[PDB]
């Protein structure tokens, strides 16, 4: 994977690739790694897929309960606390590296959360097998208080670096822009990789497959 | 009548009837006496018999080499408390390699016996105890009640018609501190015999003696071993 | 002030006028006990207890109603003695735990608070009955000061300059009010304590009694100790002499 | 119906034939046993608590007699009713607040604290083994966006936010006073709030307090920390009242 | 008016225990006699029907090869105690490689006395006392010994003792004929005589059971023939 | 120290009546009235939110509560019990979602909450809830209205009322209302059937309304209530 | 859990709950059983014939193992519990000990269970009595009877339930060595004893027999009608030509 | 604590359990519910108490629960307790299925629930479940089957029986028109219509007021179907056309 996050003037941009691997083989060419926590908080997941899924889902649920009882919009510190405390309670056995981004009543907040339960609040963060490349892009071309499109360009650039330089990352670039009054969950923000077009027709015509046994069963 | 059946129910007069009813259990047993000199602690117990064909009930129990007790009340509760004291003493020897100070053991008895007097469905211990012990604070006679209250005594008597024995001891307190062992046991036996009509008196068949001291571990004299104490006593009055 | 039609058989049951009669009954058990007073001077706290003697057969110092809860904290009890002792155990354990957790001697206000909460925990269920005793905690420190607190069976805890509990609670309080303990010292105070004890004592209804006394202050390095036989006999002499006027 | 009873519905927390919980009401009556009254008033830029300080003894260290409790640096409270139960509920409140901040990373809202305490009380209302607490809790504190907050919770499990409330003996009289004073619509400044509270209690008890007869908790927007007024700065308001 | 099972009477006794003592009085009467030649235990079977196999009525059982027990009252309650005794003896043998003294066994069983209660207790704990009375007759290092135990848990040694419905009368009749030097035959004879006196049915070889434990011979349950040969010299 | 009473506080009378449940219903039929109307394209819940003074802050505690993004709640009876049931219901919904990754069907939430309420009529040392619940929802295109009473029983309603004068309100709805209505119309007849027991000037702060269409559940703003309470709009 | 003493002693020394359970047994359908030389027979009376009820699903006779069968009287549900626990025990015995089970053993188990329920907290005595029947190895046929109290005995023949005293007296006056000298004669004795209390029929009587090393055999209403015909014939060929 | 205990699992002096009997009294006030066994199937028919103009009707049924692909049940008494017991029944069925990989025999399921109910009558100090149940099903051991279970934990297998309000008269009426071995599903439906007609307090009987379900064996699989209002109306109308016919002969 190759997830990143940045903080600009009006909010937060989250990025992620869409490659999921098992072994050294691509299992999913299009995997959504940017997860819904609350309507104002999203979280990118890298590492053990099922772990990132169930963890992000659980915390999303608990936050829904929380805001349901409080009647207010959830804070990012809350999701951060829940995540880090759960992850720490399991001492790293839950393979979940996370980039938590959201806009509060206190403003934009971006955390990185490692599977052992430690967190870092930074203007920009990267996680995943392609995190070094993305972090290089950030360290090279980041400036405080960027404009929205500028930050989107930066993050997509980082994720791209992860995609082309890391064998663990591949395929599309997903973005998520979160401002004080907007939520752009841009799915296929960029499709920089395309499968080559077939040069032949290997279509098998009806009858080429020999059959030993047949049984039709009507339904409704 | 509505404050009678539970140990967690205060009466409007600031009393707990179950505790007092438990206190009445001590008076149901045969009387017993305890007194100390300055070197020895002595328990003298009047054993009771159902019929003439039944042996006399044990009233003196061994706790530790330096501690013995005399019971008055429910023998089951007595055995329970006894085993508790034995266990605490063994623990003290196991941990510190020194005998458990008697006062501390008594304190533990208080703490343990206090608990069931404050919990619903529980009941007080229906037994009174006289504890004779010796440590580096001298001899000790203690008294423990079903109310979980305990007393450090110079002399004491508990049980059926023990009032006579009490009245006797209260006169000879001043003598007690300087008596030799034989005189101490004598006084104990007189106090004990005071709790009897003139038609009956002490016998080797119905008297037990427990002795502990600076020169002697806790020992129990029951039958023919009691005679050297009985033989050497006045004829008593009528 | 007297209802009892099933509404007074449990601490889990309110009276129709909003009272918990079990607690009040326990308080009445406190009232039937011999009076124990304690007074705070500018340099510590002194305790005095009217320890009634039920028999001459009992050794001196038996049934102590003055306890060492901590090396800097003393406890004076009034009422059902067994409960008082158990509460002394609870207080001791609380102080020990506090030391083992935070590394210094427990502040008196906090100890009183904790133990009081523990007591209150018994005024709420039918499974247990309220403690049948009231008690006073006394302490002194240089960084803290002289402190005296009191707790009743309900779980109420308060800080006093002078306090009394038992039969002649009010009769003792009226005598304590006469003193100016905000300026006096624990050395002078002992005499006055013994005096008030002898005054409040009823030589007619109640038989013979033994007087217990306790120091805790600057004169004892912050340690709660028993009053030496000299000072005790001195105070008793002062009291017996002051009883002839 | 209309006062009917059956079984142990007057001894434990079960339903009466008319669907009432007698033990709860009895607990409300147990609140009044203290013989005191507390008043809470919410301002435009603050929140104020005032309560009787009946110290009938010179033998009491009057500093130890308080019904005002600091739950958090920014959350204060006043308890009315049975003292021990009150202190218990205060401990529980402090725990729930500290735990809240530990788990969620931000200070607990007065709203949520009061809601929690009330939710705990409901259990006492529904379980027969224990009896509700003979006390009422009033919390005050500044909220990040909703500003000054004054909440209150009952032994019944009821909790609510208020522009003003009272608790204890002269509760109804104090409320009837406060709503009459609210309808007039004044400029709810700090002094207006404090004076309204103190005068509510005063004209409800007909006492005209000395500065050592009451205690006043307070929390401002400019100073969100729960502050307890000294005898002097209470006497200031007291002498400020006897002029107009 | 209902109360707890561990409630005290104003007299200072436990109601349930006293009621258990009252329960014993409805049981089959049994007699145990101690003799320097051995201990004997006899008990009526109280057969309520000719169809009932009398050999399935055992009120005398073997605790161990050197200890036997006679019971009176609610037998179903006694079964548990008997098994506990057997288990205790076997545990003691396993641990110490020796037999238990009769007093130790009796005490061990007596430890289950007031082991009943409601609150603050185990789920399988006893709810009520055992409505049964026991006579432990056996031979140890202190020779022949006979012990008696009641629901109170109070156990005591007896030279001769009768328990059951006809307790008092049989005890008087026992006092009239006991001297601390009887032969075992005399003890058996006396036992069967008093038994015949107190029983409502005609005493025969299938009406009762008798067993002896002697220094030289293990626990022996008297067969029909032997019973007849003792009943013979009525 | 504490444990708990292990015996039922709710038992059968010789006639065969679970008396405590009936008394609970007596508590229910005594609280503020609440109406619920299913309307083809949505559901409406409405209740009398009449405080008891000008000092009360009506914008702090609500009677119309959301369970999830598509399910809503109102009640008749005791406030605290309701609050408890709301928390529990929300939790149940979140459990269902965590397991199935699909918003819980209204009927299912109703059944589960009903089981929870049923427990307190048999479990030890507890009384039943003094609360009847009206639960609205939007699942699988169709709208849903349910009621659950203290016994743990539940019924599906086209329209109904609970609380004070629930009989008069039931006949009112039975007459002056029917199917094919739009959400607006339903809200109108809901405030109208609430007005049939409003002994006072029914303002926008005296009543609370929540709606549940196929776009989710939400509580109507006091402004929208003002527009509706103008006997029009 | 429910830590409450249910069965306690009364001031006169009675266990009221147990006695009540025995009264519940008294209301049960009459169940009798006799022991023979090579057969053993158990029969149960008033089966509450509704004729709309399946007879199989309400049988009061149940097999515990291939060796032991059992009838009961009292609360049917409690009886189901006891029966199942008994079967489980019968298997567990085979598990821990290679040998099967003796009638006395399983009887002792059931009795101990009942007693345990007479002395345990929060529980309540089983309202049943049981007639246990079997042919343990060595060939000796055995019949036992249990009681809610926990007491158990062995019998040559016995009866429990409604009017058990009547059938007990009848069996007392009719149990001879001549009677039950043959299998059919023992079965006829059971049928007669049952007819001496049942509401005069045969369609009200359920009878089953265990014999030697064979399995348990339940008698069809046809065979029962045949034996009842022979019984009604012997009551008119030896009681009509003499009276 | 000991004072507030109502002693729910205790013998009465006569040797009976009062809470069970009172629960029976509760069931006697519940909607009439009967079941009849035939040669080609088995059916349940129950009175509906949830009969109001404003009810929404969002379920397949009201008092008929599907337990297993070969089994269904009907209920009478407290409906919530009924919910508990039915859910538990489904659980048991699925456990047996998970274990033996074949459908649970009907009697085994019934006994399984009844052991729980009995357990509630013997210990725990809880009130019993105020519910009687009728079970219909098919299995490879005993084919078509009808059962009845009471809160006592007691159960029985019936060829035809009734439970609920006016159950006695319904039982005798079933005794009258019974037909051991000659019962078809159609005649059983006629019988159901008849009995439910005379027993239901509100006469005339609309299809609105009753609820009928049938379990049958069709081509290897087991079919459970709840009749639509129209079919019920057909049965009712036919019953009236058979009642006004026999009354001609006078
Ligand atoms: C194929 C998809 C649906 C999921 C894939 N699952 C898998 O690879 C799972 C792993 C299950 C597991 C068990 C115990 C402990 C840990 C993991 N494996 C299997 O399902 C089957 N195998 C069993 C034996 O043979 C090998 C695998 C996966 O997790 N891929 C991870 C990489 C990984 C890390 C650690 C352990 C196992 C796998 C991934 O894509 N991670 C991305 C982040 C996303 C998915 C949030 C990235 O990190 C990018 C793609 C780099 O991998």
């Amino acid at each position: 994977t190759t997830i990143a996050g940045v903080v600009y003037k009006d909010g937060i941009v989250l990025g992620a690739d869409t490659r999921a691997t098992e072994g050294m083989v691509v299992a999913d060419k299009n995997c959504s790694k940017i997860h819904f926590i609350s309507p104002n908080i999203y979280c990118c997941g890298a590492g053990t897929a099922a772990d990132t899924d169930m963890t992000t889902q659980l915390i999303s649920s608990n936050l829904e309960l929380h805001s349901l009882s409080t009647g207010r919009l959830p804070r990012v510190v809350t999701a951060n606390r829940m995540l880090k405390q759960m992850l720490f309670r399991y001492q790293g056995y839950i393979g979940a590296a996370l980039v938590l981004g959201g806009v509060d009543v206190t403003g934009p907040h971006l955390y990185s959360i490692y599977p052992h339960g430690s967190t870092d609040k930074l203007p920009y963060v990267t996680m995943g097998s392609g995190s070094l490349a993305a972090m290089a892009v950030f360290e090279d071309k980041f400036r405080p208080d960027m404009e929205e499109e500028e930050a989107k360009n930066l993050v997509s650039e980082a994720i791209a670096a992860g995609i082309f330089n890391d064998l663990g990352s591949g395929s599309n670039i997903d973005l998520c822009v979160i401002s004080k009054n907007k939520l752009d969950f841009l799915r296929p923000y960029t499709v920089p990789n395309k499968k080559g077009t077939r040069l032949g027709r290997y279509r098998c015509e009806k009858g080429t497959t020999a059959v030993l046994t047949e049984k039709i069963t009507p339904l409704e | 009548n509505q404050y009678d059946n539970d140990v967690t129910v205060w009466s409007p007069q600031g009393r707990i009837h179950q505790i007092e009813y438990a206190m009445e259990a001590v008076k149901q047993g045969s009387a017993t006496v305890g007194l100390k000199s300055k070197t020895h602690a002595v328990l003298v117990a009047l054993k009771r018999a159902q019929s003439e064909l039944a042996a006399h009930q044990k009233k003196i129990l061994h706790v530790d080499n330096h501690i013995g007790i005399s019971i008055a009340g429910l023998t089951a509760d007595a055995r329970l408390l006894c085993n508790f004291m034995r266990q605490e003493c063994l623990d003290s020897r196991f941990v510190f390699d020194r005998p458990l100070p008697v006062s501390r053991l008594v304190s533990l008895i208080g703490s343990k016996t206090q608990i069931p007097t404050q919990r619903y469905g529980r009941r007080p211990y229906g037994v009174g105890l006289l504890i004779a012990g010796y440590d580096d604070m001298g001899p000790h006679i203690f008294q423990t009640c079903p109310s979980a209250n305990y007393f450090d005594c110079r002399a004491m008597s508990i049980g059926a018609r023990s009032q006579s024995a009490r009245t006797y001891l209260e006169r000879h307190m001043s003598e007690f501190m300087e008596c030799n062992l034989n005189e101490l046991v004598k006084h104990g036996l007189r106090a004990l015999r005071e709790t009897l009509p003139a038609e009956q008196d002490l016998t080797t068949k119905n008297v037990s003696i427990g002795i502990v001291g600076k020169d002697l571990e806790f020992t129990i004299y029951d039958d023919d071993d009691v005679s050297p104490f009985l033989e050497g006593l006045e004829e008593r009055p009528q | 002030s007297s209802i009892g039609t099933g509404y007074d058989l449990s601490a889990s049951t309110f009276s129709p006028d909003g009272r918990v009669f079990q607690v009040e009954y326990a308080m009445k058990a406190v009232e039937n006990s011999s009076t124990a007073i304690g007074i705070r001077c500018k340099d510590g706290v002194v305790f005095g207890v009217e320890k009634l003697v039920l028999s001459k057969l009992y050794e001196e110092g038996s049934n102590k109603r003055l306890f060492n809860v901590d090396r800097h904290v003393g406890m004076a009890v009034a009422g059902l003695l067994a409960d008082a002792r158990s509460l002394a155990d609870i207080a001791r354990e609380e102080a020990s735990n506090f030391r083992s957790n935070f590394g210094y001697n427990i502040p008196l206000k906090h100890l009183a608070d904790r133990v009081a909460m523990y007591v209150h925990a018994y005024t709420l269920y039918s499974a247990v009955r309220p403690f049948g005793c009231s008690f006073m905690l006394g302490s002194y420190s240089v960084n803290d000061g002289a402190q005296l607190y009191m707790i009743d069976p309900s779980g109420v805890s308060y800080g006093y300059w002078g306090c009394a509990i038992g039969k002649a609670r009010q009769a003792a309080k009226t005598e304590i009010e006469k003193l100016q303990m905000k300026e006096m010292t624990c050395r002078d105070i002992v005499k006055e304590v013994a005096k008030i004890i002898y005054i409040v004592h009823d030589e007619v209804k109640d038989k013979a009694f033994e007087l217990e006394l306790s120091w805790v202050g600057e004169l004892t390095n912050g340690r709660h100790e028993i009053v030496p036989k000299d000072i005790r006999e001195e105070a008793e002499k002062y009291a017996k002499e002051s009883l002839k006027e | 119906s209309r006062g009917s009873s059956a079984g142990f519905d007057r001894h434990i927390t079960i339903f009466s034939p008319e669907g009432r919980l007698y033990q709860v009401e009895y607990a409300f009556k147990a609140i009044n046993q203290g013989g005191l009254t507390s008043v809470a008033v919410r301002g435009k830029d603050c929140a104020v608590i005032v309560t009787q300080k009946k110290v009938p003894d010179k033998l009491l260290d009057s500093s130890t007699v308080t019904h005002l409790f600091k739950i958090t640096e920014n959350i204060g409270c006043v308890m009315t009713g049975m003292t021990a139960d009150s202190r218990s509920q205060v401990q529980r409140a402090r725990y729930e607040a500290a735990n809240w901040k530990y788990k969620y990373g931000y200070e607990i809202p007065v709203d949520m604290l009061c809601k929690r305490i009330a939710d705990i009380s409901q259990v006492y209302t529904q379980n027969a083994e224990m009896r509700p607490l003979g006390c009422c809790m009033i919390l005050i504190g500044i909220d990040e966006e909703q500003g000054p907050q004054v909440y209150k919770c009952d032994p019944a499990g009821y909790y609510c936010g208020f522009k003003a409330t009272a608790a204890g003996v002269k509760q109804t009289e104090s409320t009837s006073f406060l709503e009459k004073k609210v309808k007039k619509k004044f400029d709810w400044t700090f002094e207006q709030t404090v004076e309204t509270a103190i005068t509510c209690l005063s004209t409800v008890l007909s006492i005209d307090f000395k500065p050592s007869e009451i205690e006043v908790g307070v929390v401002t927007v400019e100073n969100p920390k729960f502050r307890i007024l000294t005898e002097a700065e209470i006497d200031a308001h007291l002498v400020a009242l006897a002029e107009r | 008016y209902d109360r707890g099972v561990n409630t005290f009477s104003p007299e200072g006794r436990l109601f349930q225990v006293e009621y258990a003592i009252e329960a014993i009085k409805l049981g089959s009467t049994a007699i145990g006699i101690q003799t320097s030649e051995g201990v004997c235990l006899a008990v009526e079977k109280r057969i309520t029907s000719p169809l009932m196999e009398p050999s399935s009525i055992e009120k005398i059982v073997e605790i161990d090869a050197h200890i036997g027990c006679a019971m009176s009252g609610l037998i179903a309650d006694a079964k548990t105690l008997i098994d506990k005794a057997r288990v205790e003896t076997q545990n003691h043998w396993f641990t110490y490689n020796e037999t238990m003294t009769v007093e130790s066994v009796t005490q061990a069983v007596s430890n289950l006395a007031l082991q009943f209660g409601e609150e603050d207790a185990d789920p399988g704990a006893m709810s009520r006392p055992f409505g049964v009375a026991l006579l432990f007759g056996g031979v140890d290092e202190k020779g022949p010994q006979l012990f008696h135990m009641d629901p109170s848990g109070t156990f005591v040694q007896c030279d001769a003792r009768a328990i059951g419905s006809a307790s008092e009368g049989a005890q008087s009749s026992l006092q009239e004929v006991y001297h601390k030097s009887m032969t075992l035959k005399e003890a058996i004879k006396s036992s069967l005589i008093i038994l015949k006196q107190v029983m409502e049915e005609k005493l025969n070889a299938t009406n009762i059971e008798l067993a002896t434990v002697q220094p030289g011979q293990n626990f022996h349950m008297f067969t029909k023939e032997e019973l007849e040969e003792v009943i013979k010299d009525i | 120290a504490e444990r708990g009473y292990s015996f039922s506080l709710t038992t059968f009378s010789p006639s065969g009546k679970l008396v405590q449940i009936e008394y609970a219903l007596a508590a229910v039929a005594g609280g503020a009235p609440s109406v619920g109307i299913k309307a083809a394209n949505g559901v409406v819940l409405a209740t009398e939110k009449k405080q008891k003074s000008i000092l009360y802050d009506e914008r702090s505690v609500h009677k119309v509560e959301p369970i999830t993004k598509h399910i809503g709640l109102v009640y008749s009876g005791m406030g605290p019990d309701y609050r408890v049931l709301v928390h529990r219901a929300r939790k149940l919904a979140q459990q269902y979602y965590l397991v199935y990754q699909e918003p819980i069907p209204t009927a299912q939430l109703v059944q589960r909450v009903a089981s929870v309420m049923q427990e307190y009529t048999q479990s030890g040392g507890v009384r039943p809830f003094g609360v009847s619940l009206l639960i609205c929802g939007w699942n699988e295109g169709r709208p849903y209205l349910f009621q659950s009473d203290p016994s743990g029983a539940y019924f599906a309603w086209k329209a109904t009322a609970m609380g004070k004068n629930y009989v008069n309100g039931k006949t009112f709805l039975e007459k002056r209302y029917n199917e094919d209505l739009e959400l607006e119309d339903a809200i109108h007849t809901a405030i109208l059937t609430l007005k049939e027991s409003f002994e006072g000037q029914m303002t926008e702060d005296n009543i609370e309304v929540g709606i549940c269409n196929e776009a989710g559940f939400r509580r109507l703003t006091p402004t929208e209530v003002k527009d509706y309470l103008a006997a029009i709009a | 859990s429910y830590d409450r003493a249910i069965t306690v002693f009364s001031p006169d020394g009675h266990l009221f709950q147990v006695e009540y359970a025995q009264e519940a047994v008294k209301k049960g359908s009459t169940a009798v059983g006799v022991r023979g030389r090579d057969i053993v027979v158990l029969g149960v009376e008033k089966k509450s014939v509704a004729k709309l009820q399946d007879e199989r699903t309400v049988r009061k006779i149940c097999a515990l193992d291939d060796n032991v069968c059992m009838a009961f009287a009292g609360l049917t549900a409690d009886a189901r519990i006891v029966i199942n626990r008994a079967r489980v025990e019968c298997q567990s015995h085979r598990l821990t000990v290679e040998d099967p089970v003796t009638v006395e053993y399983i009887t002792r188990y059931i009795a101990s269970l009942k007693q345990r329920y007479t002395q345990s907290n929060g529980r309540r005595p089983f309202g049943i009595s049981a007639l246990i029947v079997g042919f343990d190895f060595d060939g000796t046929p055995r019949l036992y009877q249990t009681d809610p109290s926990g007491t158990y005995h062995a019998w040559k023949a016995n009866a429990i339930g409604r009017g058990a005293k009547s059938v007990r007296e009848f069996l007392e006056k009719n149990y001879t060595d001549e009677a039950i000298e043959t299998d059919d004669l023992t079965i006829k004795l059971v049928i007669k004893a049952l007819l001496e209390v049942v509401q005069s029929g045969g369609k009200n009587i359920e009878l089953a027999v265990m014999r030697r090393d064979q399995s348990l055999k339940i008698l069809n209403p046809e065979e029962i009608e045949k034996y009842v015909a022979e019984i009604e014939k012997e009551k008119e060929e030896n009681e009509k030509k003499k009276q | 604590s000991r004072r507030y205990d109502s002693r729910t699992t205790i013998f009465s002096p006569e040797g009976r359990l009062y809470q069970v009997e009172y629960a029976m009294e509760a069931i006697g006030h519940a909607g009439t519910c009967l079941g009849i066994l035939a040669n080609d199937g088995v059916l349940l028919a129950a009175e509906r108490r949830n009969i109001h103009k404003l009810l929404d009707e969002v379920f397949f049924s009201e008092k008929i629960y599907k337990l297993n692909e070969d089994m269904a049940c009907s209920v009478a008494g407290i409906t919530s307790d009924a919910n508990v017991l039915t859910n538990e029944l489904r659980l048991i069925a699925q456990r047996y299925l998970l274990q033996y990989q074949e459908p649970i025999p009907c009697e085994q399921l019934v006994t399984a629930l009844c052991d729980i109910k009995q357990a509630y009558t013997q210990f725990g100090g809880k009130r019993p479940f105020g519910v009687s149940l009728l079970y219909i099903g098919w299995d490879k051991h005993y084919g078509f089957q009808l059962y009845q279970s009471d809160p006592s934990g007691n159960y029985g297998g019936w060829k035809a029986t009734c439970i609920g309000n006016n159950s006695a008269a319904a039982v005798s009426m079933l005794k009258q028109d019974y037909k051991e071995g000659e019962m078809t599903l159609k005649s059983a439906l006629a019988l159901a219509i008849k009995v439910l007609n005379k027993t239901m307090d509100v006469s005339k009987l609309s299809a609105e007021k009753v609820e009928i379900a049938t379990l049958t064996r069709e081509n290897g699989k087991t079919v459970i179907r709840v009749l639509k209002q129209k079919e019920v109306e057909q049965l009712i109308k036919k019953h009236e056309e058979e009642e006004a016919k026999a009354e001609r002969e006078k």
